[PDB]
C-alpha cells in the first residue's frame, strides 16, 4: 500500500548554459566595473560533503562568455573618443640624433607633415616622433602610417585607463557554481572534494602572451594541463607554485603635445625627449627561473618518460605579438624578446636583460578594420609584475626522436582566461521529485 | 544551507525543502538587456512549477500526499534502502524513464 | 487540444479546462525589447487572474463552489438548456451585462 | 479608497484589506527599459510574498491563524488598547525590534 | 574595386566584353490568354453577362 | 571623374558605366548623379 508523494525542493541539478552577471567591489575604466553589482564582503561558500562531480576544463562556457564581455567592453569604451583620419597623409621624416644609443639607432623617426585647424579654411605644418614600426615608406623620406591602407584609427581617450581590476562571475536565480577543491585536479575528470558558490573570485583580465602574469598558483606544486597530451597539436598550460618577479621599464623622459585638429578635437602627439635616448628592457632573476625550469621539467618528466633529454629553444615564425612577449605597462604596449629564457637543455645575483620594443597603432583580438592610436605617457614608465604561468607547443618529432622541443606558444586570449576558470562549472536547479510513501489524501 | 544535503540519504534532505524553495525567486543597454531576459526566465521557471503543483493538487505545499498508488513496475527497491539508502541524484536517474507516465497519472487522477 | 472545444456545449466544455490552462504561461535591440514586454504582460495578466481567484477564495482550483445564490433576473433559463444546448461564447455575450455585479457579490460575500 | 485607513485604528484597517492587496500588482529605448525594470520588481516583489505566505501556511488568505503563541515579551498591551486605541504604523515601530524571530517561529512551526 | 579612403571601397562597373543587349523578360501567350479568359470569365459575375 | 585617395593630400582619376536613368546633365558633356540634390547614398 505505497502511494506517490511529490516533494518541492529536492537537491538535484543538471548541467546548463545560461547568462552570469558581473559584481566588482565598492571610475574612468575600460571594464565599466561601475555597472556591476557590489560585492558581498562575506560571500557565503557551502561545502557539499559526500558529492563528487565531473568536470572538464577544456568544454566550459564561462570561458566564451568572458571573452566575447571583453571584447564587448574593449569596443564600447572606443565610442565617445577622437578620429584620426585626417592624420593619414604623406609625412616627411628624417632619422633621429642627440644622443641616442647604438641600440636604440633608427628605432624613432622625426616626421613632419600638414594638419587641418579648428577653421575650414586653412592648414597648420607640425611635427611628431614615430616608431620605425608605426611608419612605412612610401617610394628625407616620405612615410605613411602603417594602418592607411587597411583601416581606420581611433585615439584612445587619455582619461580612461587600462588597469585591470578584479571582476566576479554571478549567476542567476535557479543556478549555482560548483567549485572543485581538489588540491591536484588537472582539469578533467572526477573531482570529489566540492563545494557550491554564486560568485568566483576577482579574476583580473589581463591580456599577455607566451607568459601569465598577476594570476593565481598552484597549492602544492607546478601543475601541467593539456586536452591531449599526445597531440602535438594541442597547447599546454603551466601553472607556477611560487611566482617570478619581473620588473619592465620604459627609461626615456617622454614629452606631451596637443594639436587642435577641429573645432573640440585635440590630438596628442610626442615632442622631444629631454636626455638620452635609450632602449626600453625588462629584467628577470636567473637563479629564480632556473629553479623553475627544473620544478618544470621535472614535473614534464612524467608524461614523456624518464631518461627522455629535454630542451627549451624559442619560438618560430609568426607576427610580432605571437613570436614576443606582449603586454601593457602603465598604458604603453610592449613587445619583448624571450630568446634568453627558453633556451636551455636538460640531461636526465645576477639577472637576464630581455629587450623591449614599443608600438602605438594597436589591432587587439587579432582583428582587421579597427586600430587604436595609444596617446604617448609623461615620463619614465616603471613596473613589476609576477610571471605565474606559461603556455607551452611541442614540435612533432617523428622518426624514433629520443629528445622533445618546448617553445612558448599564445595568440588566442581563451587560454588566458581558461586558467582562471578551470575548476568553476554553472549547474541547473530541479526541484521536483516523487517517491513512494504510505501517506494517503485525506 | 544551500543544497547542504545533496551527498546525505533521501531522508535526511526531506527536512531542509525550504532552503532550496527560497533559493529559486530572488537568490549599456545591451547588458541591460540581457539581465533582465534572466530575472524573467526565473519568473516564468516558478510559475511554470507553480501552476503544476495546483494542477496536481498540491498548491501552496512543499510535501504533498496523492490519491494515486504506485506502480512496483516503476521501482521494487522497498522504503528501507530508498528513504535510507539513497541520494535524490541517483533517484532521479533511475526514474527518469517513467516520470512523464506519473506526471499524466497524477493530473488525469486529481481532475477525476 | 487547444481550443478543442469551443463548438462543443458548455458541459462538454467543462472536463478539458487543463488545455487552456497550461496555454496561458508558456504556450537587435528594438526586436528584443518588444518581445520582453509580451512576455511580461504574458505574466502579469496570469498574475492578476490568480489573486482575483485567491480574493474569492477559489485558490489554486479549476472549478470551485461558492455561497453566492444565483440571482433568477440574470437569467431564467433552466439547468437543461445551459448545460446541454449552449456553448460557452453564446452564454458569455448572454451575461455579459452582469458580471461586474457577480463579481462584486463574490468578493464581498467571501470577505464576509 | 487605496490607504483610506491609514489614520483609523487596527480594528477598522482589518476590513479593507483587499484595497491595498489590489493595488500591489497593476495598480527611446532607454524610457523603454526603465519602465520594463518597474513592472518586473513589482513582479518579483509580489511573488516573493506570495511564496514567504505559502511557506507559513496561509496560501490564498488575507488573515490567516497561526499556532504560535504571542510571547508576553513582544508586547504587554491588551487587546482592548491595540485593536481600538492604535494604528498599524504605530504597531510596526514597536514591533520592528521581534519580526525576524516572529517570522523564524512561523516557518519552524509550519515544516513541524 | 576603388579604394576612396581607409578601409573603404566602391565598386564600379568596368568594362563589357562582347556585344551589348537589352535585358528582357519571356512569358507564353497561350497560357496568358488562357488565363486571361478565366479572369474576364470570372469577373463577368459582378458586372454582367454583356458588357464588353 | 576624380576621387579621393586612402592618403588626405592627392586624388585619382578613375571612370565607370552608367546608366542613362541614373544621370543627369548640368549645363564631352558633364553630369552628375540623379541624387545629389536630394539624398546621400549609401
Ligand atoms: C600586476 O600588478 C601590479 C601591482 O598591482 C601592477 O603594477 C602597478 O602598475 C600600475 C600601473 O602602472 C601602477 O599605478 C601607477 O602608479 C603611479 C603612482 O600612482 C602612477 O604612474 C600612476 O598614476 C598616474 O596615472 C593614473 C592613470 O589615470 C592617474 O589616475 C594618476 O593620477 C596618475 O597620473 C598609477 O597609479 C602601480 O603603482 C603598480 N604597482 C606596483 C606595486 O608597482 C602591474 O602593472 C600589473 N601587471 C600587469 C601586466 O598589468
Ligand atoms: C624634429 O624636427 C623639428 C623640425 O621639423 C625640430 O624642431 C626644430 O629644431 C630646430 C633645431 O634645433 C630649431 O631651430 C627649430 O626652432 C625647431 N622647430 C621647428 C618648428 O622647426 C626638432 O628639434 C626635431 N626633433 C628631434 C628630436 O630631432
Ligand atoms: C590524442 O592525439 C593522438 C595523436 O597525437 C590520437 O591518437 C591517434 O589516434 C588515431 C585514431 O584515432 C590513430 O590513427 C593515430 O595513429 C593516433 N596517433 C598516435 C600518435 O598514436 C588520440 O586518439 C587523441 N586522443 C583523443 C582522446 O582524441
Ligand atoms: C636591469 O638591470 C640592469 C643591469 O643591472 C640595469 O641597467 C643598468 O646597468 C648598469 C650596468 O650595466 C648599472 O650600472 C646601472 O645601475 C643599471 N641601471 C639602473 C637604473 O640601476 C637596469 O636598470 C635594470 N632594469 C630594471 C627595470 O630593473
Ligand atoms: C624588481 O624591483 C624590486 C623593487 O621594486 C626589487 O626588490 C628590491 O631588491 C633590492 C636588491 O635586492 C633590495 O635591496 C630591496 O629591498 C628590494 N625591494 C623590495 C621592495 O623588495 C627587485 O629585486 C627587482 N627584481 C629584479 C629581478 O631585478
Ligand atoms: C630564435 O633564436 C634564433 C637563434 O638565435 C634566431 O635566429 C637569429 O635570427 C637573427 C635575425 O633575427 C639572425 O641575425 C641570427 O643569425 C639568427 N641566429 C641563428 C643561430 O640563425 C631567431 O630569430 C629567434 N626567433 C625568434 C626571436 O622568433
Ligand atoms: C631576440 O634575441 C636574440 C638573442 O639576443 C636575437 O638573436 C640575435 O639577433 C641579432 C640581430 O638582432 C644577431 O646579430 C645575433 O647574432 C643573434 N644572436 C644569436 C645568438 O643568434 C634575436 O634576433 C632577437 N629577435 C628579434 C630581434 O626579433
Ligand atoms: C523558361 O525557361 C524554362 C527553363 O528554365 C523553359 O522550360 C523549358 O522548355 C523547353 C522547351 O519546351 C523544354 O525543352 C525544357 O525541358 C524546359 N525546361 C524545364 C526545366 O521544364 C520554359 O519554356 C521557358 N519559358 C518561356 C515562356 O520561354
Ligand atoms: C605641406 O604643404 C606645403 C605647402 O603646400 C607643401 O609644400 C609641403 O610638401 C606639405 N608637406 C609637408 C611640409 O610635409
Ligand atoms: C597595406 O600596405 C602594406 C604595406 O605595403 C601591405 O603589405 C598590405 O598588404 C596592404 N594591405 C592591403 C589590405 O592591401
Ligand atoms: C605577486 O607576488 C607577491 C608575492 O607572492 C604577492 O604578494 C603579490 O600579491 C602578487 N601579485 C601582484 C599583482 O603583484
Ligand atoms: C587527467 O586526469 C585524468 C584522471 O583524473 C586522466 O584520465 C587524464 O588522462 C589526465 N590528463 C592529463 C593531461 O594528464
Ligand atoms: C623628466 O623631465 C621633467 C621635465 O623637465 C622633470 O621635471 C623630471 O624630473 C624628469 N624626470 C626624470 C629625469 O626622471
Ligand atoms: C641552471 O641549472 C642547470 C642544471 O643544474 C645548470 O647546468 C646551469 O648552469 C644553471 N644555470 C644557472 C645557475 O644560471
Ligand atoms: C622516474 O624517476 C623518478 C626518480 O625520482 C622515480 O621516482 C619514478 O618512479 C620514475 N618513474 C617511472 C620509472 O615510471
Ligand atoms: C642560448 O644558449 C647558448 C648556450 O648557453 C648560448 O651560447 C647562447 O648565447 C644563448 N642564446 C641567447 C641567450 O640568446
Ligand atoms: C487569344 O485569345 C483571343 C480571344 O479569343 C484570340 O483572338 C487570340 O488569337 C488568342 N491568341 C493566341 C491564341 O495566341
Ligand atoms: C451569365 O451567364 C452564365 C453563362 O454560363 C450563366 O451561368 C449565368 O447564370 C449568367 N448570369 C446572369 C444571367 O445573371
Ligand atoms: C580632375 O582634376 C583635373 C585637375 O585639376 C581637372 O582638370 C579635371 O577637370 C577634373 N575632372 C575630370 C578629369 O573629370
Ligand atoms: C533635384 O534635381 C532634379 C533634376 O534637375 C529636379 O527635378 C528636382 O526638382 C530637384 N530636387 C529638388 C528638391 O530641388
Amino acid at each position: 500500500n505505497l502511494w506517490v508523494t511529490v516533494y518541492y525542493g529536492v537537491p538535484v541539478w543538471k548541467d546548463a548554459e545560461t547568462t552570469l552577471f558581473c559584481a566588482s567591489d565598492a571610475k574612468h575604466n575600460v571594464w565599466a566595473t561601475h555597472a556591476c553589482v557590489p560585492t558581498d564582503p562575506n560571500p557565503q561558500e557551502i561545502h557539499l560533503e559526500n558529492v563528487t562531480e565531473e568536470f572538464n576544463m577544456w568544454k566550459n562556457n564561462m570561458v566564451e562568455q568572458m571573452h566575447t564581455d571583453i571584447i564587448s567592453l574593449w569596443d564600447q569604451s572606443l565610442k565617445p573618443c577622437v578620429k584620426l583620419t585626417p592624420l593619414c597623409v604623406t609625412l616627411q621624416c628624417t632619422n633621429v640624433t642627440n644622443n641616442i644609443t647604438d641600440d636604440m639607432r633608427g628605432e624613432l623617426k622625426n616626421c613632419s607633415f600638414n594638419m587641418t585647424t579648428e577653421l575650414r579654411d586653412k592648414k597648420q605644418k607640425v611635427y611628431s616622433l614615430f616608431y620605425r614600426l608605426d611608419v612605412v615608406q612610401i617610394n628625407n623620406k616620405e612615410y605613411r602610417l602603417i594602418n592607411c591602407n587597411t583601416s581606420a584609427i581611433t585615439q584612445a581617450c587619455p582619461k580612461v585607463s587600462f588597469e585591470p581590476i578584479p571582476i566576479h562571475y554571478c549567476a542567476p536565480a535557479g543556478f549555482a557554481i560548483l567549485k572543485c577543491k581538489d588540491k591536484k585536479f588537472n582539469g578533467t575528470g572526477p573531482c570529489p572534494s566540492v563545494s557550491t558558490v554564486q560568485c568566483t573570485h576577482g579574476i583580473k583580465p589581463v591580456v599577455s602572451t607566451q607568459l601569465l602574469l598577476n594570476g593565481s598558483l598552484a597549492e602544492e606544486e607546478v601543475m601541467i594541463r593539456s586536452e591531449n597530451i599526445t597531440n602535438n597539436a594541442k597547447n599546454i598550460l603551466v601553472q607556477f607554485n611560487t611566482p617570478v618577479q619581473i620588473n619592465c621599464t620604459r627609461p626615456n623622459n617622454n614629452t606631451r603635445k596637443s594639436i587642435r585638429i577641429g573645432p573640440g578635437q585635440a590630438f596628442y602627439a610626442t615632442g622631444d625627449i629631454i636626455g638620452d635616448i635609450r632602449q626600453a628592457h625588462c629584467n628577470v632573476s636567473k637563479a629564480t627561473w632556473n629553479e623553475t625550469l627544473g620544478k618544470v621539467v621535472k614535473q614534464l618528466r612524467k608524461h614523456f618518460g624518464n631518461n627522455t633529454i629535454i630542451r627549451f629553444a624559442n619560438s618560430s615564425g609568426g607576427d610580432l605579438e605571437v613570436t614576443t612577449h606582449s603586454f601593457n605597462c602603465g598604458g604603453e604596449f610592449f613587445y619583448c624578446n624571450t630568446s634568453g629564457l627558453f633556451n636551455s637543455t636538460w640531461i636526465s645575483n645576477d639577472s637576464i636583460t630581455l629587450p623591449c620594443r614599443i608600438k602605438q597603432i594597436i589591432n587587439m583580438w587579432q582583428r582587421i578594420g579597427q586600430a587604436m592610436y595609444a596617446p604617448p605617457i609623461q615620463g619614465v614608465i616603471r613596473c613589476v609584475s609576477n610571471i605565474t604561468g606559461l603556455i607551452l607547443t611541442r614540435d612533432g618529432g617523428s622518426t624514433n626522436s629520443t629528445t622533445e622541443t618546448f617553445r612558448p606558444g599564445g595568440g588566442d586570449m581563451r587560454d588566458n582566461w581558461r586558467s582562471e576558470l578551470y575548476k568553476y562549472k554553472v549547474v541547473k536547479i530541479e526541484p521536483l521529485g516523487v517517491a513512494p510513501t504510505r501517506c494517503k489524501r485525506r | 544551507g544551500f543544497l547542504g544535503a545533496a551527498g546525505s540519504t533521501m531522508g535526511a534532505a526531506s527536512m531542509t525543502l525550504t532552503v532550496q524553495a527560497r533559493n529559486l525567486l530572488s537568490g549599456l543597454t545591451v547588458w541591460g538587456i540581457k539581465q533582465l531576459q534572466a530575472r524573467v526566465l526565473a519568473v516564468e521557471r516558478y510559475l511554470r512549477d507553480q501552476q503544476l503543483l495546483g494542477i496536481w493538487g498540491c498548491s501552496g505545499k512543499l510535501i504533498c500526499c496523492t490519491n494515486v498508488p504506485w506502480n512496483s513496475s516503476w521501482s521494487n527497491r522497498n522504503l528501507s534502502e530508498i528513504w535510507d539508502n539513497m541520494t535524490w541524484l541517483q533517484w532521479d536517474k533511475e526514474i527518469s524513464n517513467y516520470t512523464q507516465i506519473i506526471y499524466g497519472l497524477l493530473e488525469e487522477s486529481q481532475n477525476q
